[PDB]
């Protein structure tokens, strides 16, 4: 029942259950495969950028703060440098907090992804982000944003990224 | 605009590259082919081949790569790599080996 | 802080002087009060001008570029008042610091201090100009005694590992660099780009440092580990596995 | 562009069943033959460029830096000559 990984280190089986439960039909019987983590290719925005451009399928974005709180996004598009943001309302946020929740599309605004030189982030709604992270994948923020309605996904609205992962299916 | 392609043949690979439709004839009235018939005159096929490597309007040759050594003298003094002479294949006669004028410059190395 | 001033218009006798004063106080603390003395001298280069002065009024003929014979003898004097001695547990520690005409190392004041003293910082024209600060230039620069100031007990045990593959990733970077204007970015391999971020990372962060920010050499050690986390832990060829496997992870 | 050489190439632009089959497959002949004059038209235009390059490599290390080298020790012989005589 639980699904197929080529390898895992941010999750236990407890997390892999609960996740596999909620993600899509889209990838709902597909083995996960790593394309991205800190622990493995080192520590950097562009090479999440560099082994993320070849994709054509969703991802899973998994990250543990220095309080070890785990949370992240299930998104419908690869993490990529756009001018607009973009996405559709498939992609949610999620926090083991510890209990696991999950914040799917609020339906207010399409505001899901946006990539920049200088960062990552998700949702909007005037100067909210449901998650932003900097270009060294050091410094991030969650606050709720109209997008998803999320509660702050780490323990702090401020916090450092002890080790991030970034998942596709394929 | 764009240049042409063109080509100096055995009959069959002039109905060949002409039914795919390669080549025109100019205003001028100037062609883009010649057919290496089988009483044909050895310099013909040098004629004709200087003509085309020193015409703006062609971009490549294509050349039966037995024609091609009926003029080894003319066709491997080309240093240039404005028009490229391609030495295709032929029907009956075997097919591109080694001998090309081009590959050659890799002499130690292919 | 003990601080003697010769300005540029006193006596120069007394800027011969001077460095004599200086010394003989660190040799009373060191060796009698048996304190950590660390001497610094400043413009050795100042102190050979008024060296040739009193030279030119003895009316001698003047030495190897315009300098007194004896020069050496005489720098050599300064800056072997120094070290640690056996039964007494104090020491004297000397920076000199000097200034070079050309921006030219094989002048005398320069040449005859570097067979004298054990190592080089290389203050650079260049950071500098690029508005860094300080402007130290770690490729040139070397201290020949820096194996037995670190390592367990005396700083961290990675110390050494740590000092060794920074070194080695600022001399690719700055050849990355280079070919980079030559080959154009797109050319450039996945780890070249690598090279390429950790050097801007290296300059803001490890090179560049506030005026009145002070950093002990373990937080500097942990500034040196950031920027190592760049890269893949199979490309930190100068690091045992050991050390990797203690430092290279991030924890709470 | 490779490594600031210019490269020329060439694009293919365009303006029963036997015959059609007969169509088919000489048009994707002449997609080789396109592709295959690029290749040519970049590897000879390359081969020149390498050649220029190597020279201007051996000639700094086998005429150029020489000449500097003995200049700059003809300096310093002279500079040791006029200390000598003041």
């Amino acid at each position: 029942l639980p699904i197929l990984q080529s390898h895992s280190a941010l999750l236990e089986n407890m997390h892999i259950e609960q996740l596999a439960r909620r993600l899509p039909a889209r990838v709902q019987g597909y083995p996960w495969r790593l394309a991205y983590s800190t622990l493995e290719h080192g520590t950097s925005l562009k090479t999440l950028y560099r082994k993320s451009a070849s994709l054509d399928s969703p991802v899973l974005l998994v990250i543990k703060d220095m309080d070890n709180q785990i949370f992240g996004a299930y998104a419908t598009h690869p993490f990529r440098f756009s001018d607009h943001y973009y996405g559709t309302g498939e992609t949610f946020l999620y926090t083991f907090s510890p209990n696991f929740k999950v914040f799917k599309w609020s339906g207010e605004n399409s505001y899901f992804i946006n990539g920049d030189i200088s960062s990552l982030e998700l949702g909007g709604g005037g100067g909210r982000f449901g998650l932003w992270l900097d270009a060294d994948l050091y410094h991030g923020r969650s606050n709720s944003c109209s997008t998803f309605n999320n509660d702050i996904l780490s323990k702090k609205e401020d916090f450092i990224v002890q080790d991030l992962e970034v998942w596709t299916f394929e | 605009r764009g240049k042409l392609i063109a080509v100096i043949g055995d009959e069959d690979t002039v109905t060949g590259f002409l039914l795919g439709g390669i080549g025109e004839l100019n205003k001028n009235r100037h062609p883009n082919f010649l057919v290496v018939e089988k009483d044909t005159t050895i310099n013909e096929i040098e004629d004709t081949f200087r003509q085309f490597l020193n015409r703006d309007d062609i971009g490549i040759i294509l050349i039966n790569q037995y024609i091609a050594e009926m003029v080894r003298h003319a066709l491997d003094a080309h240093q240039r790599s404005i028009p490229a002479v391609l030495e295709i294949p032929s029907k009956e006669h075997p097919y591109d080996a080694a001998k090309d004028s081009i590959l050659r410059r890799a002499k130690g190395m292919f | 802080v003990c601080l003697f001033l010769n300005l540029a218009n006193d006596p120069t006798i007394e800027r011969i002087i001077t460095p004599r004063l200086a010394l003989t106080t660190a040799e009373f603390l060191a060796y009698q009060c048996e304190k950590h003395v660390l001497v610094i001298l400043t413009d050795m280069s100042s102190y050979a001008e008024a060296l040739r002065e009193v030279s030119a009024a003895r009316e001698e003929v003047p030495g190897r570029r315009g300098f007194p014979g004896y020069m050496y003898t005489d720098l050599a004097t300064i800056y072997e008042r120094a070290g640690r001695v056996e039964g007494r547990n104090g020491s004297i520690t000397q920076i000199p610091i000097l200034t070079m005409p050309n921006d030219d190392i094989t002048h005398p004041i320069p040449d005859l201090t570097g067979y004298i003293t054990e190592g080089q910082i290389y203050v650079d024209r260049q950071l500098h100009n690029r508005q860094i600060y300080p402007p130290i230039n770690v490729l040139p620069s070397l201290s020949r005694l820096m194996k037995s100031a670190i390592g367990e007990g005396m700083t961290r045990k990675d110390h050494a590992d740590v000092s060794n593959q920074l070194y080695a990733c600022y001399a690719i970077g700055k050849d990355v660099q280079a070919m980079k204007a030559v080959v154009g970015e797109e050319a450039l391999t996945s780890d070249d780009l690598l090279y390429l971020e950790f050097l801007q990372k290296f300059e803001k962060n490890f090179i560049t440092q506030g005026p009145y920010e002070n950093r002990t050499v373990y937080e500097t050690l942990d500034i040196g580990w950031q920027l190592l986390r760049i890269f893949p832990k199979e490309m930190l060829k100068r690091i045992p596995q050991s050390t990797l496997s203690e430092f290279y992870p991030r924890d709470s | 562009n490779v490594a600031g050489v210019t490269l020329p190439v060439f694009e293919h632009y365009h303006e029963g069943e036997q015959l059609a089959k007969l169509k088919r497959n000489y048009a994707k002949a002449v997609e080789l033959l396109v592709e295959l004059a690029s290749l040519q038209t970049s590897f000879v235009t390359l081969d020149e460029a390498i050649k220029i390059t190597n020279r201007r490599v051996n000639a700094i290390e086998h005429v150029i830096i020489p000449r500097i080298e003995r200049t700059l020790a003809y300096i310093i012989t002279e500079l040791d000559e006029r200390e000598r005589e003041e």
